[PDB]
């Protein structure tokens, strides 16, 4: 009869430090440990609930401390699995606000999945197998581990001992201060207490990791641990480290307060990275950098991910939100946060420019009734995982920067350094950062609206004369009345008499304003920078047109971009024909910026991604020469080199990959060309890096190829290489060669579990291969699930991943069909319903306008 | 974290 039922935990008993001791054996792949918590209960129970999940618990007592009088009691241990709890029953009632201390005894297993206390594994350059043991507790894993209240809000410190073999290495969140061989062969680490922090942020692992190290100006070691075989890739993470610690210690005047930070490139990993406090850890790809074999979008990538996991450690550590309804306090404004400081610490890579894109990013789940606001309530394991999501991240971000536009930096930044000295060691809601902001305008109001109900509006802009009327209106995929949602909105526009950047404050349905001499042009959100799309009436879409296609440079590139977005956006609802934003994509024929070429393929890429999946193959061919003619002028300027700025080589290889995908004969016979001069080098041929993706996705096109390609797998040490080579064996059109790509990257033998979600959603996107794995994903759900876990992202891209392109009834009904027998095993995640209002919209969108694109493709205006 | 595709260039 277990006496509490609720997944939350009671209020009343509150940790203040726990001892930790772990005791792991990576032979036989157990770990024992001995848990001490200090507590108190503000009201008397003579029950203590906390969590523990897969633990094996022997023993658990009681003690009441005092020098002489300390006495020792036994508890009785009562377990609730669904609930991930347990319960210690006590002979007598705790006597309130007197401390008391737990003390449970337990055994577990290694993880076999990317949770909890969980087995990693490499192989030598000799091919000898190697173990390690690492953690990721975030979001409800620590329980996992060790048994907690493992809820972020109860937050404690933490001294953690770690017995190991003589030959293993461990770390953890603070600095080892003491080993003491405890026994034969068996030694007992000592690290430091850590600070106030919540359970989810422990981090311990035990390796043969090798580091490199180097100490910040305010006196932090800051190590980038590796296999020591990929040590040498660890540098640039190292440098960039160092930098972007820097940075955020002076720019908030906050310091780190630890004495270390190593960063850890863990060889199995689940997610990105994590931000563990003193011990952040990555996927080996979003850490290591090859100077020979790495892509400038890696270099990126890695930039931005270390930017991530360092700003966490102020969004996220020191400030940790108090529930995961609000978990965007720490994903959105890490997110951002990458952004304000990459432009400072790496203003080469102008990250700044890139920005918008994230917000499209959200505008594409935002847009669908199965989003949810920035703040949401969620109780159990998957509904909190599903909060990692790109409306906490880039729907958060840009919210955070379009409040930041409207306030300006410095009143923006003077609210964000109150709210963390404020909160430092606590944890915060939606609220508490309103009111700091406005401790410095009421933006709680404002903010509201933009973090209490889901999606974005439309603005319409009409202008008669100097007259320029403005309404919103709640953005619905599928075509115009609404639940009567109404924000407000930070309008910004720009005219053809005035690139001052001019703003307006939209709080009700309809406003207007004058201008102050009539303009020949109007363009309203600026640069993108506001979380809303636009449509303008009468000739508004022919003027922007006809703007882009004479002078496109009398508006920057992202606004180029923006229009590019908007103009398809409104054809799903019914505001602008197909055949007008197909119109005016064709002034993408001059464009040269990464930025709107980008987004213009975004835009039609899709549209024939739809078409692959159907019985038109001639519609298709068309649409795909109709892009290729579009940006052929650029195509055929790449250089097969790796010069340039990073948007430059970016542009490059996308341009170079897209050009050979679509069988564009130049590009394809000099891939071709290329493979065969790297695979008669038996692949120690040089390839220029942003060329390779194309090489390698036309060699895999041969049985030759492609068997070549995977034979230069096993050796590559380079995270880059192993994504390009995995990119193109997904791109064969042998489908037992496909079926081959899902057994084994789901048996993680030849190619590691960690990326099977990415194979599987490249062979779902594979003309051929999209029935292959559609069937792959409902026949292994099951163990799918046990591996990466209902409402992880991983799910959901694979949910995505095979399914989003369908545009038919049948289709439609597979996907219902499959998700609804689940019962409790996925039929009610969110991805689910994601996926099938993509399809819902799919289908409506092609009934509507397939035969509408046959036409205009044969109208060959281009 | 979420966003980590960026290798696959
Ligand atoms: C993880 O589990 C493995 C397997 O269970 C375990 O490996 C075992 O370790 C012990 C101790 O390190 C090994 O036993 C020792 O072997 C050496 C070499 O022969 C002996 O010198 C030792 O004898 C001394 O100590 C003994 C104490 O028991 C005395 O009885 C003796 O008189 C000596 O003073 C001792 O026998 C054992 O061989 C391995 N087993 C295997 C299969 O490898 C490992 O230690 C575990 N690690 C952790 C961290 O738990
Ligand atoms: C082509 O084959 C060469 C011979 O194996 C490679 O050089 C070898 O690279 C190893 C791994 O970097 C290194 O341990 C060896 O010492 C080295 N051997 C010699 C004789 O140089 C070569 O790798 C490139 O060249 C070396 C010198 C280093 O600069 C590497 O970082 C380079 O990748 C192979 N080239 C390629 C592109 O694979
Ligand atoms: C770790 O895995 C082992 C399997 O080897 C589990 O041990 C079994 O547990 C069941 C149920 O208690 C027993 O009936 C078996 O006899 C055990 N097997 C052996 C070989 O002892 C163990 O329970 C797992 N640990 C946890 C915490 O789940
Ligand atoms: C959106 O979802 C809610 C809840 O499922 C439902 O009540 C509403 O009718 C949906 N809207 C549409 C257009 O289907
Ligand atoms: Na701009
Ligand atoms: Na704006
Ligand atoms: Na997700
Ligand atoms: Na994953
Ligand atoms: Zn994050």
């Amino acid at each position: 009869p277990f006496p509490w039922n609720k997944i939350r935990l009671p209020e009343y008993v509150i940790p203040v430090h726990y001892d930790l001791l772990i005791h792991a054996n990576l032979t036989t792949l157990t770990f024992w440990g001995t848990t001490k918590v200090e507590i108190t209960a503000s009201q008397p129970t003579s029950t203590i609930i906390l969590h523990s999940h897969h633990l094996q618990i022997s023993r658990a007592t009681l003690r009441k401390g005092a020098g002489e009088r300390l006495s020792e009691e036994p508890l009785q241990v009562l377990e609730h699995p669904r609930q991930e709890q347990i319960a210690l029953l006590a002979p007598e009632p705790l006597l309130v606000g007197l401390p008391y201390t737990v003390v449970i005894h337990y055994a577990g297993n290694l993880s076999e999945t990317f949770h909890g206390f969980y087995k990693s594994t490499y192989r030598t350059k000799e091919g000898e197998l190697r173990i390690l043991a690492s953690t990721q507790f975030e979001p409800t894993a620590a329980r996992m581990a060790f048994p907690c209240f493992d809820e972020p809000a109860f937050k404690a410190s933490f001294s953690i001992k770690i017995r190991r073999e003589p030959r293993h290495l461990a770390i953890s969140n603070m600095p080892l201060v003491k080993s003491v061989t405890v026994a034969e062969g068996l030694i007992e680490d000592h690290f430091d207490v850590t600070v106030k922090m919540s359970t989810y942020l422990v981090a311990f692992i035990i390796s043969d990791f090798e580091s490199v190290s180097k100490i910040t100006k305010s006196g932090v070691k800051v190590s980038v641990y590796a296999v020591p075989d990929k040590i040498n890739q660890a540098d640039y993470a190292l440098d960039a480290a160092v930098t972007l610690l820097e940075f955020y210690e002076d720019y908030f005047s906050i310091p780190y307060p630890l004495p270390k930070q190593d960063l850890a490139a863990i060889p199995d990993f689940q997610s990105g990275a994590m931000e563990n406090w003193g011990l952040t850890t990555y996927r080996e790809s979003a850490l290591l950098f090859d100077a020979e074999k790495s892509s400038a979008s890696s270099k990126l990538g890695i930039t931005m991910t270390v930017a991530h996991e360092l700003a966490h450690q102020w969004f996220g550590n020191l400030v940790t939100m108090e529930w995961w309804n609000d978990l965007w306090l720490n994903e959105g404004f890490a997110k951002f946060m990458e952004f304000v400081s990459v432009s400072v610490t790496h203003p080469e890579l102008k990250v700044g420019d890139y920005f918008f894109g994230k917000c499209f990013d959200a505008m594409e789940v935002d847009a669908l009734n199965s989003s949810h606001p920035v703040s949401t309530p969620v109780e159990n394991p998957a509904q909190i995982r599903e909060m990692f999501d790109d409306v906490s991240y880039d729907k958060g971000a840009c919210i955070l920067n379009m409040l930041r536009e409207y306030l300006s930096a410095d009143a923006f930044k003077s609210g964000i350094v109150q709210y963390l000295q404020k909160h430092s060691y606590k944890n915060t809601k939606n609220e508490d950062l309103w009111d700091s902001m406005a401790s410095i305008v009421d933006v709680k109001t404002m903010m509201n609206t933009w973090t209490l109900q889901k999606g974005f509006p439309l603005i319409t802009i009409t202008v008669r004369g100097r007259n320029v009327h403005m309404k919103q209106e709640h953005y619905m995929k599928g075509s115009a009345p609404d639940t009567g949602y109404l924000w407000h909105v930070p309008l910004t526009f720009i005219t053809s008499k005035s690139d001052m950047v001019h703003r307006f404050l939209l709080k009700t349905k309809t406003d207007v304003l004058i201008l102050p001499e009539e303009v020949e042009w109007i363009k309203f959100n600026v640069g993108m920078n506001g979380y809303y799309i636009v449509h303008y009436e009468d000739d508004g879409w022919d003027s922007l047109t006809g703007l882009l296609k004479g002078t496109h440079t009398a508006v920057s590139s992202n606004d180029r971009a923006s229009l590019i977005n908007n103009a398809f956006q409104l054809v799903s609802i019914g505001k602008l024909s197909i055949e007008k934003a197909l119109d005016l994509s064709l002034y993408l024929k001059h464009e040269t910026e990464i930025m709107p070429v980008f987004q213009g393929l975004n835009e039609l890429i899709p549209m024939y991604k739809l078409m692959e999946k159907r019985d038109m193959n001639e519609v298709e061919t068309q649409f795909k020469a109709f892009l290729i003619r579009l940006l052929r002028d650029l195509i055929d300027k790449q250089t097969w080199t790796d010069e340039g700025s990073v948007s430059e080589r970016m542009l490059r290889s996308q341009l170079l990959l897209l050009a050979c995908v679509h069988n564009y004969q130049p590009c394809v016979q000099r891939a071709e060309g290329y493979f065969r001069k790297w695979k008669e080098s038996n692949g120690n041929l040089s390839l220029p890096v942003d060329v390779t993706l194309a090489v390698f996705a036309v060699g895999a096109q041969s049985t030759e190829g492609w068997d070549f390609l995977y034979s230069k797998y096993q050796f590559s040490l380079s995270s880059t290489e192993k994504s390009q080579i995995e990119f193109a064996l997904c791109r064969t059109q042998n489908k037992e060669k496909l079926q081959w790509l899902l057994d084994e990257s789901f048996k993680g033998d030849k190619i590691k579990t960690q990326e099977f979600p990415q194979i599987l959603t490249l062979i779902g996107r594979n003309p051929v291969g999209y029935p292959l794995a559609w069937q792959f994903l409902r026949k292994n759900w099951n163990k799918l699930v046990q591996k990466f876990e209902l409402g992880s992202s991983s799910i959901a891209h694979m949910v995505m991943g095979t399914t989003n392109q369908f545009s038919t009834r049948t289709r439609l009904e597979e996907v219902k069909g499959f998700f609804s027998s689940l019962k409790e095993n996925g039929s009610q995640l969110r991805c689910v319903q994601q996926t099938i209002e993509t399809i819902e919209e799919n289908i409506g969108w092609m009934d509507k306008n397939f035969d509408k694109i046959r036409v205009w493709l044969q109208s060959e205006k281009l | 974290x979420k966003h980590h595709a960026f290798s696959f260039k």
